[PDB]
Formats: structure tokens, sequence, C-alpha cells
RNA sequence: GUGGAAGUCUGUUAGAGUUGGUGUCCUACAAUACCCUCUCGUGAUCUAUGUGUAGGGGUGAAAGGCCCAUCGAGUCCGGCA
RNA sequence: GCGAAAGCCAAGGCCUGUCGGGAGCAACCAACGUUAGGGAAUUCGGCAAGUUAGUCCCGUACCUUCGGAAGAAGGGAUGCC
RNA sequence: GGUCUUAAGGUAGCGUAGUACCUUGCCGCAUCAGUAGCGGCUUGCAUGAAUGGAUUAACCAGAGCUUCACUGUCCCAACGUUGGGCCCGGUGAACUGUACAUUCCAGUGCGGAGUCUGGAGACACCCAGGGGGAAGCGAAGACCCUAUGGA
RNA sequence: CGAGUGGCUUGCUACCUCGAUGUCGGUUCCCUCCAUCCUGCCCGUGCAGAAGCGGGCAAGGGUGAGGUUGUUCGCCUAUUAAAGGAGGUCGUGAGCUGGGUUUAGACCGUCGUGAGACAGGUCGGCUGCUAUCUACUGGGUGUGUAGGUGUCUGACAAGAACGACCGUAUAGUACGAGAGGAACUACGGUUGGUGGCCACUGGUGUACCGGUUGUUCGAGAGAGCACGUGCCGGGUAGCCACGCCACACGGGGUAAGAGCUGAACGCAUCUAAGCUCGAAACCCACUUGGAAAAGAGACACCGCCGAGGUCCCGCGUACAAGACGCGGUCGAUAGACUCGGGGUGUGCGCGUCGAGGUAACGAGACGUUAAGCCCACGAGCACUAACAGACCAA
RNA sequence: CCAACC
């Protein structure tokens, strides 16, 4: 699998799944991605993301 | 009761205000008891993903407030485990109001509900519209 | 009307005091049954970290399924069965009765006792043959040491000594299988004795905490509301009634917490291999790297990463074996992070 | 709009005071202290110095409060062993 | 900055709110920071702690001695160039 | 009762009250559940008109109750910060002390014993600790009674 | 109606204590009793079943959370296998609380001519002490047994180390007209308790990295102060729980009870002798301590001119002193360095752009730049420091 | 219940 929001792939055995109010999931590799999520940061603005790379 | 199939962190206790996830006209649900539980002195008692409650209606339509009623929980805000070790959490806390059978009262269900709620409550996903 | 209430902490593992041997000794072990075997091994704790498993069980409704599931790193390199100790029976119990010893010592065997030069292993072996002959013979054991040089990640150069019991088949048979071994170089391994996927019970001291309060040595409660504020926050109530008029060694103290031998039990044994698959990236944490020997522990196992940990065939399992589980997945990640 | 009243409001301005913590201290820093919180702060306000009222007497928006760590009758010595 | 407010800084003063040395420095105590989910279930009692907060715009009920209630409540805005 | 004591015999109001013993009075509200609180009823053990009654906007570090918000008050505790605590140099008190004293379980005894009796246990010394006991230390009991005591 | 036991209530007495043994309720923490609420095993039934009702053995374990009230008790609510009662100075203020009670202020009702009174009500209202002995929890030094190293034994000691529940199969079966509706056994899980551990999730993380407000160092750069981080975001190690792991079966002897053989008493009789069974209870099993067990232990090897040990040195798997453990060139023990593995989030400088502005100037954007900075971890590496050296010892 | 006088 792959972490939703910044791209690398999550190790087996590991990471969160957010399951939004709508239904919709969010696989998270770590607390790191889910913070700067729920800061609102968009993956793709931040630099050290795979996405944005 | 039958395996849930995954690991619970009891996220809520008696008193908690949550959310009534059907159309059975109850808005707000408050945890009273937890079916089956006994804890031990000075402790609340605990209720969490899976487990079948009593509870009294906070908001809601005139007719539905004050009712105590049974029902069941469908989601949390804290995490639970799978077999394969990922951590699962939702939105927010919900319950589905249940009747003497564990059939739902409400003719539908609002928001996602978890697999694992589904596997003890049947009837109570055959009402599912998601299910994560 | 004062509600009842389990006492804080058991009464059963104390004193609480520091342990006199670092060195786990085991107090039991497996009945005799099988063919004629070495009783017990050990090893050294590395870290953990995970795999994923098939469901063995066959009793589970994943029966068949991935299974993530939680492993502790011991390596376990060849000790040796240095000697054979036999005990006989007395009116006052079991009592050393002589030992076989061999000629092959490993390097560094002299950093611990002041290994033979001159002994006989005839007149000894002769003693104790005569002992079963007569029938006052006690149980058979080896005294056994390990190699710590084999692990670069633990310091120690001075062997660990242990006493491990040899159970099997008829007396004659296994005194003869301990004889076989010890004559050798008593050079043995993990293999030799355990199957991945067999229960072992695992012993081995804590780790240290020094002197902690109550709260955390026994878990009493901290003082709540109002009480946690007045000058008292981690001391218990009272030590006692008025009468009777002396403090009960049952109440919660202060004291050593930590550092204590312990035996786990029914500790399932996922993996036995050689080689660095199951090493992390970095290398584990205050520890270093493996890569040779090593056993895969199901969860946790007493004491902090270099601390020597024993084995033990499960003297009490409450499931039936299921051999060789399949490991489909070892993580490597880092465990900084 | 002007005007700028008020035993008016906010306010750790100065200054005065002290609701709670039943916190700290309790052979104390201190025979009444410390900290935070809190109240008043143009007036029956607060404050310095000078001055007056004296013991069954003062003084008292009254609590038997206060009259030099002492008050339901000060202190000192005497009556007195 | 509204400011004799906070905070920082001059002139000027000081290192004398006058015993030091050492242990990643344990238990325990005094002050205090951060705590997932639940959210007063704690307690005689929300005690303690916290929440809110400055300024501008919109908007503001019962009641009233018409002064007031009122900053009621509730809503929005706020930097830099 | 349909006057009598001793002059009159409680009017307007308010009322289970900061006054009601009975009492958690009864009805309702609110809560899952409310000896609380609010409204109403009210025969008031024993309300009531300047011994002021009622009422009341505004005010209040005054008493009680409810809601929203918030939170380690709690579930259930964790980690961290500063100063102590611990070890070392120097300085250097006080409280308390009939004697003996390593105690524990029972008993006995002026009936609430480390010291008496019977047993049990107990090698000496030292460090740290939280305070079970010494009916611990501190104060010739502020209660009660007694005194041909005081004010 | 008669006979008793207890010492939880109340009363009675005045034996102890007035040069003081602090008073209710609660809380916290420990031990206990059984007249047993649940759990185990039984007997009876107005015992079909399911379930009730009553009785017996039995104290191993459990007996919880909430609303009014200071309340105890009690009333009430939802859970529960059940939500039992009682003793320990009505256990527990040199532990806490201070609501009640219980001074000095004040009010109401009633009483009193009055001062003033009221286990009537009401608002406010003060809790000292550096532990000498003893007791216990943990940690040391000595002596005894009587040169050293290593390994054990097990007299004793502690444990609840485990208790309980739900679900499935059995089975819509036995039973019953139906309604209703079991069990043996095999399984999965939950809960309370217990011990340990950090790969996972979560907290912390005044290591660290970044953003940013005020002010000062002229600006820039880089920094101090704003409480021991100014504030905010992220977070390594470590420590933690909200996370994860592990915590029987089986034997032996019994109680109540079910029986066998069996006589006194030819018969009968579970009992008098004998015996077969039978409880969560007893013993063992399991875990923990344990040569100071004075019968003061056992074995093996080393050594008595030398085994071993101490000081010393580098350090932590250890730690308040002490203790403990590892390494010391026959060496990777600590540091430096370089890699690896991690944290943060894209450095200074310069170049282009940039709303505008004559220009000066200009917040900010992009590139250089997976940059810069940093690391309590790992590897490599003797570069530095474990050197030199002193001493005890049958 | 109760923590004195009633
Ligand atoms: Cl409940
Ligand atoms: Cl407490
Ligand atoms: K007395
Ligand atoms: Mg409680
Ligand atoms: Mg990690
Ligand atoms: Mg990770
Ligand atoms: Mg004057
Ligand atoms: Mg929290
Ligand atoms: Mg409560
Ligand atoms: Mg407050
Ligand atoms: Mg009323
Ligand atoms: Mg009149
Ligand atoms: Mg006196
Ligand atoms: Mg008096
Ligand atoms: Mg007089
Ligand atoms: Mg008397
Ligand atoms: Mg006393
Ligand atoms: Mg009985
Ligand atoms: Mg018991
Ligand atoms: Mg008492
Ligand atoms: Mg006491
Ligand atoms: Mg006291
Ligand atoms: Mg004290
Ligand atoms: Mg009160
Ligand atoms: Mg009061
Ligand atoms: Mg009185
Ligand atoms: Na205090
Ligand atoms: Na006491
Ligand atoms: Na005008
Ligand atoms: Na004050
Ligand atoms: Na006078
Ligand atoms: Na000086
Ligand atoms: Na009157
Ligand atoms: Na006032
Ligand atoms: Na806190
Ligand atoms: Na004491
Ligand atoms: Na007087
Ligand atoms: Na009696
Ligand atoms: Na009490
Ligand atoms: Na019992
Ligand atoms: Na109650
Ligand atoms: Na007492
Ligand atoms: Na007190
Ligand atoms: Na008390
Ligand atoms: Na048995
Ligand atoms: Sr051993
Ligand atoms: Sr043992
Ligand atoms: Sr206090
Ligand atoms: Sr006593
Ligand atoms: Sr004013
Ligand atoms: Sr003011
Ligand atoms: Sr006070
Ligand atoms: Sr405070
Ligand atoms: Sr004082
Ligand atoms: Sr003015
Ligand atoms: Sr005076
Ligand atoms: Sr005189
Ligand atoms: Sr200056
Ligand atoms: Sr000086
Ligand atoms: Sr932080
Ligand atoms: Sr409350
Ligand atoms: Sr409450
Ligand atoms: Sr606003
Ligand atoms: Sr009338
Ligand atoms: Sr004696
Ligand atoms: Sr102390
Ligand atoms: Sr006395
Ligand atoms: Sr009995
Ligand atoms: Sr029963
Ligand atoms: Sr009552
Ligand atoms: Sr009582
Ligand atoms: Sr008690
Ligand atoms: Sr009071
Ligand atoms: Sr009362
Ligand atoms: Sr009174
Ligand atoms: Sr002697
Ligand atoms: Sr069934
Ligand atoms: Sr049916
Ligand atoms: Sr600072
Ligand atoms: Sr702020
Ligand atoms: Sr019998
Ligand atoms: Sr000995």
């Amino acid at each position: 699998r792959e972490c939703d929001y910044c791209g690398t792939d999550i190790e087996p055995g590991t990471g969160t799944m957010f399951v939004h109010k709508d239904g919709a999931t969010t696989h998270f590799c770590s607390s790191k991605c889910e913070n700067n999520a729920d800061l609102g940061r968009e993956a793709r603005n931040l630099e050290w993301t795979d996405t944005a790379r | 009761m039958e395996a849930l199939g995954a690991d619970v962190t009891q996220g809520l206790e008696k008193g908690s205000l949550i959310t009534c996830a059907d159309n059975t006209g109850a808005r707000e649900l408050k945890v009273i008891s937890v079916h089956g539980y006994s804890g031990t002195k000075n402790r609340l008692p605990k209720a969490g993903l899976g487990d079948k409650i009593t509870v009294s209606v906070t908001k809601g339509t005139p007719e539905m407030r004050r009712q105590v009623l049974e029902a069941v929980v469908v989601r949390q805000r804290k995490p639970i485990r799978r077999p394969d070790g990922t951590r699962v959490k939702f939105e927010d806390n919900a319950a589905v109001i249940v009747d003497e059978n564990e059939d739902p009262r409400g003719t539908e269900l609002k928001g996602p509900i978890a697999r694992e709620v589904a596997q003890r409550f049947g009837s109570v996903a055959s009402a599912a519209t998601m299910i994560v | 009307p004062q509600p009842s209430r389990p006492r804080k902490g058991s009464l059963g593992f104390g004193p609480r005091k520091r342990s006199t041997s670092e060195t786990p000794r085991f107090n039991s072990w497996p009945s005799d049954d099988g063919q004629p075997g070495v009783q017990g091994f050990a090893g050294y704790k590395a870290g953990m970290t995970h795999v994923v498993l098939v469901n063995d069980e066959p009793n589970s409704p994943r029966e068949g399924m991935e299974e993530t599931v939680p492993v502790t790193v011991i390596e376990t390199p060849p000790m040796r069965a240095v000697a054979l100790r036999a005990y006989e029976d007395t009116p006052y119990g079991q009592r050393p009765l002589t030992e076989v010893w061999t000629d092959e010592f490993h390097s560094e065997l002299d950093r611990t006792l002041d290994v033979p030069e001159d002994h006989d292993p005839d007149a000894a072996e002769e003693q104790i043959r005569d002992a079963h002959e007569a029938g006052d013979l006690g149980d058979l054991r080896l005294i056994t040491h390990t190699v710590p040089d084999a692990v670069p990640s633990v310091p120690k150069k001075k062997p660990d000594v242990m006493e491990t019991r040899v159970g099997g088949g008829s007396v004659s048979d296994r005194l003869d299988h301990a004889l076989d071994i010890v004559e050798d170089g008593g050079e043995h391994a993990m293999n030799d004795i355990f199957r991945a996927g067999e229960y072992a019970d695992v012993a081995g001291v804590t780790k240290g905490k020094g002197t902690q309060g109550p709260v955390k040595r026994w878990g009493v409660q901290k003082r709540k509301g109002k009480h946690a504020r007045q000058g008292w926050r981690r001391r218990i109530g009272n030590l006692g009634p008025w009468n009777p008029s002396r403090v009960r060694s049952t109440v919660p103290q202060q004291g050593q917490t930590g550092y204590h031998q312990r035996t786990e039990l029914n500790k399932r044994l996922i993996d036995i291999g050689e080689g660095d698959e199951p090493t992390v990236d970095g290398g584990f944490v205050n520890y270093g790297e493996v890569d040779g020997p090593y056993t895969l522990v199901k969860g946790s196992v007493p004491g902090p990463d270099k601390r020597l940990v024993r084995f033990r065939p499960a003297v009490r399992p409450n499931d039936q074996p299921r051999l060789d589980p399949e490991v489909r997945y070892v993580s490597n990640e880092s465990n900084q992070g």
C-alpha cells in the first residue's frame, strides 16, 4: 500500500486508516503525515513528500 | 459474544454523548450502560466499537427524547487494531438504536460502519450504506 | 459502604529485591517423555521487529490468512555442554554426586572458572553408573555455558554458565546420551533442542529501575482531586490499622523495582534461523546488527537488550504444537523513527 | 452636535485592601510572613506630620473592636508573703 | 501601546534578595510544562485548573425606578508589502 | 362553642420559608435516576404588617440551583522542567530523654503491655524510606462536674 | 411458649483515662470473620423442561458505576454471575478531607421581663512537630560456619496467579399437547486481577529542526531577553499505556452428598472395622525468595608462592551512598572521524520573477537545494583515552 | 445514625 498523503509505501503491519464522515478512506503511513494533513497542508506543497517530488 | 475480529480501545464511557447514526428520530445519544460489562472500583464503565449499550435520548424528536433504549456502537474516534496490524479510526462516535432482537429500530443508517460490527449484527449491516 | 477491590500487585513475586544471579535459574524442568535430550538452551536479547504470518490455528476463523505478529529477536549461537553432573537421592533431597568433564574448552572459559587440567572422566562415570545400579541416582544435568564472543553486539567475552537438566527415555539411555554430548566438545545448538512453532518458557532478569514508589512498583492509586494538592501526591493512605500495631509486609511500599528473575510461560518460537534476515536498518537501537544463529520469539521477553535469556520446553503448554509457521514477511524497517 | 455630571464603570497608575487556594510556611524570612487569584481606586477616599480624648475612663459606621505582640476593664509598682 | 500597563532597552546601579562541590541527578515533596479517547463520571460543592480575552463593524432579549439591563447574547474582521 | 383567660383574637399580604417538628409533605418541571433547586397547593409544630409586611430595577470577592462552552477534577495515569531530596568540603542548632529496651502472637493485669506469664521468633552494625505502634511530642482538658472560687 | 449463641444496635454501670488516647461521614491502604449475595459440588420439591422455591458442604476468588442527601442507613437508575453482611480504638486526621458536628460574628422560629437559651434551622468561621525506639519495605558493612572460582541443593517462606462471564457447535435437539426449551463435551472471545515488554498505535520528549510576535545588538547575517521553551508546528532515543505479550491440564486426600461390602441385631443398614467416588475449597503441580537451615549444606576444578582478589583505568545490561555488571592491547570499553540509520522541511549567498513606483525602493515567488542544520542509535576505524603502576593473598 | 451539655 501507498500513503494517500506523502506517497511513500506503507510498511506492512504499520500505519492508520482514517474513515472520513462521508465514508471516504485515507491511509496514513505515520503521525507526521496525519498531523500535516490536520493542519490543512496539501502534500503537493510539501517538498519532502514523494507526491511533491 | 462472537469474537469481534479486531482489538478495541474503548473510546467511550458511561455518560458520553454520541451521534445516533440512523433515522429513528434520535439525534444525540447518552451512554448509560454497557451490555455484559463489569468494571472495578472507581472505574468509569467503558464502551467501544462493537459493544451493545443502553442509552437515553438527549436530542431528537419529542417522542424519542428521554427514552431509554438499546443501541450498538458503530463508529468511534479512538483507534482499533485489525489482524494485519493497521489501526482504524472514524470521524466521530456513533451508535445505532436496536431492539430486543438486535434489529435496527430505524430504516436507514447514516454514515459508514466498521466491518467488524457487520459480523456481529448482520441485520444492522443489512442496513448499512457504507462498510469500512 | 467501602466497595471491594483486589489488592495492589501480586504477593507471589517477592520479596521484590535485586536478583542474585543475572543468569536466570529455572526452578522446574519438562517431564521425561520422548527420546533423551537437553531440556533448555540460551541466547542474548537483541530487540524487536514484526513479521507477517499465515494464521496457523485450525480453530481460528482466520486460519490461512495474513497476520502481523510482534517478535523479539534473540541471538542464539551454539553453546557448549562442558560437563555431566549427577545427583543422587538422599533423605534430604537431591545432592550433587560427581561430574564428568571434558578436555576441549572454549578459549575464554577461563574468564569465569578454573578450567580442569587434571580430571578422571572414567572414575566419575564409574561412580555414576554404580549409583544407577544401586538405584540412588537422581536426575542428570549438563553444566553448560555460552559463547559471548560469537555475538559482536554483546561486549562480554566472559561466558555465562548454567546447569540444564537432561530428560528423555530411560535413565541408562539418557545417561549415555549425556556422556556422548559432553565428550565431543559439548557443542550443541538451538536446532538440536527446539523446532520453530513449539512453545518455550523464557526466563530472564527484568530491566532494572532502581528505587521506585508504590504507585509504579505496586500500582497503587495516586491521591485524587483535593487530596492531591495538600502535600501528598504519590503516598498511600496509611501503613495499616491501629491494631495490629505494626506494619504488615503486605502493604505497598517503596523499594527495588526491576532486575528480578521472571519466567514467562508459553512463548511460541516463530522461527529459528541464522544470518541477517531479522536485523533492522540502522541496527537494533543500543544493540547492533544481527547476522548469525537467531530465534524469533512471539511477543515480548523479559530483560533489556544484551541480557542473557534462557529457553526451556514449555512445562505447561495450553495449546498443541503447530510446527514451522509460514513467514511471509519480516520487517527490516529502521527502529529509529 | 456641544457639554462633561457621577459616594458611575474598566484599570496590579500611585495608593488602599484581602474572596478563594482551606496552596507555601508553621523550631518560619516573619510571635500574623510568601505566591497566584481577588476587591477598592474623585471620594462617607487614601496618606504624612503635628495635636486632642486615659482606665470603670477614652475611642468605637457596634466586632465587646481598639487604647504600644496585652482588653467582657491597659501597663507599672505597691497593698502582698 | 490608550497608558505612569506588559515585555525589551539606555543613564545609573549590581552579581550581597551571599555557602559551595558532585551524581542524566532514583523514591518522595515544592513550583510548573505537555498529555490520546471520554468530558464533571470527580467533589459537600467545577475546590483546583482551564475556557473567554485587545480593537473595529454588524447585532442585542426579559425586565425597568426609563438611568439602566448592555461589552446582554450572537456573528464577522484583524499581518505584511 | 353556633363566649373563656388576660385587652384584643391575626386584617392586606406572604407561606413547607435562612421560620414547618412532622418531612424526602402532595402535584408538576428537570434528570437514566434529583432528601437538592424552581413553580403551584398549604390546615402556618411555632408567618404577618416601621418587633415593619409585600415588592422590587440596579448593585454584590454574600447563600442555593440549572444550562452552553471548556478542561487531567475524574476514568488512569505518563513523560518532561526548575528547586530540594542523595553523595562530598565547610558551618552547625533544636525538640525530646525514670530505667531497661531485637520483637511477634495470645493471655494476664486498675478491664487499652516492647518490660508480667506461656509460647513463637531473634547474629551485630549501618544507609534510604513512607509514618503502623510507643494509648508519640507539644499545652497541669477550653467539654462536664466539684469549690460556702474569680470576673 | 420454651432453650440458647453473638457482641453489629440500644440501654445500663462508672472499672480505666480529665498534668487531653482529637469526635461523624467519606477517602486511601492492609489483614481478618461467616450467620454465604455470586461462583464450585450437592439434597428436596407443590422437581417434565426452562425456571423458581427451600436446604447442605464451602471463605479460593469476586461483590462494580451512577442521581438526591454531610449523611450512615436508605430511596432511586442503568448495568451485573452477584452487585452479601461484619471485626480490626464504630481499623485508618504525628495519611488526606472539613460537608456535618464543635467556640468567638450574624439571622429566623420558639422560649425568657431581661442578660440570654434551644443534638431546632441558617450564612461565615484556625488542623502544629526536623522519627529517639519499635515495625515493616528495599539497600549496604562485618562476624560465624572456616584459600579460591564456578555450579547446585531446599529446610523454610510468599502467591489468587489466576477468578468470572458471553458467544458458537451440541440443538430449535432431550423434555413438553404447545408455549417454551436444556446438558456432557469441543471451541472462539470479553472482563477483573497478575507479571513483563516497546516491533505496532498512542502520550511525552524545556535533545533537536522549522515558523513567527515585541525588543535590543545600525541593516543583513547571526543572536540575547519575554521563567526557567516568548508563542506555535513537527518530533529521535528513552520512559510510558490508551499499545503489545504471557498467566493449564493433570494428579493425591477430603466435606456435603451418591454408593459398595458389612456386622452388632441370623434380616436390614453407606458405618461400627473395611472400601469405591465426590467441591472454585486442602495438598501437589506452576512462579518467586531462600546456606545464618548452629545438623550453619553438596559437587567439580584451581591454588597454598602463589589460585584468586584489591587499588587503578575505560565504561553501563546496574545504581540515592554502598552494591552490581562489562572491557582494559591476548582489546573495539568510551570519545573523535567517516559511513549507515534517524529528526526537521528546502540554509547563507547569488540569479530571475514580483503588485507598484521617475527612480530609490519592494512583501513575497522560483532556481541553485531530497537542501541546510541536528542526533542520547548502529558499523567501520586503535587516531585519542583503557597507560603506567601499587598491593593483599592459605 | 452520628459527632456532650438541655
Ligand atoms: Cl453501568
Ligand atoms: Cl486520595
Ligand atoms: K479525659
Ligand atoms: Mg469511589
Ligand atoms: Mg522507534
Ligand atoms: Mg515508524
Ligand atoms: Mg495624626
Ligand atoms: Mg487527555
Ligand atoms: Mg461520587
Ligand atoms: Mg474557581
Ligand atoms: Mg420546595
Ligand atoms: Mg402595627
Ligand atoms: Mg488543667
Ligand atoms: Mg463552660
Ligand atoms: Mg461572680
Ligand atoms: Mg471512675
Ligand atoms: Mg496523643
Ligand atoms: Mg456454614
Ligand atoms: Mg480469604
Ligand atoms: Mg473509627
Ligand atoms: Mg492515626
Ligand atoms: Mg490533624
Ligand atoms: Mg507531621
Ligand atoms: Mg454548609
Ligand atoms: Mg456550616
Ligand atoms: Mg447545642
Ligand atoms: Na502539606
Ligand atoms: Na489514630
Ligand atoms: Na445633550
Ligand atoms: Na485572600
Ligand atoms: Na480599669
Ligand atoms: Na559569599
Ligand atoms: Na407577631
Ligand atoms: Na458591596
Ligand atoms: Na496535569
Ligand atoms: Na510511626
Ligand atoms: Na468575665
Ligand atoms: Na448472649
Ligand atoms: Na471516618
Ligand atoms: Na469465598
Ligand atoms: Na447515593
Ligand atoms: Na480512638
Ligand atoms: Na487533621
Ligand atoms: Na475522620
Ligand atoms: Na480432588
Ligand atoms: Sr539453573
Ligand atoms: Sr525453587
Ligand atoms: Sr491542607
Ligand atoms: Sr497494640
Ligand atoms: Sr468609583
Ligand atoms: Sr476599579
Ligand atoms: Sr478559608
Ligand atoms: Sr494555585
Ligand atoms: Sr500562620
Ligand atoms: Sr480620571
Ligand atoms: Sr494590644
Ligand atoms: Sr505583691
Ligand atoms: Sr547600564
Ligand atoms: Sr559571605
Ligand atoms: Sr512538545
Ligand atoms: Sr458535578
Ligand atoms: Sr456528581
Ligand atoms: Sr465576539
Ligand atoms: Sr389569614
Ligand atoms: Sr518473655
Ligand atoms: Sr522521613
Ligand atoms: Sr495522660
Ligand atoms: Sr463454618
Ligand atoms: Sr450457587
Ligand atoms: Sr436517611
Ligand atoms: Sr456509625
Ligand atoms: Sr473501613
Ligand atoms: Sr464547616
Ligand atoms: Sr441536621
Ligand atoms: Sr444553635
Ligand atoms: Sr559466638
Ligand atoms: Sr448454546
Ligand atoms: Sr418456539
Ligand atoms: Sr529563557
Ligand atoms: Sr495567546
Ligand atoms: Sr461419606
Ligand atoms: Sr554457610
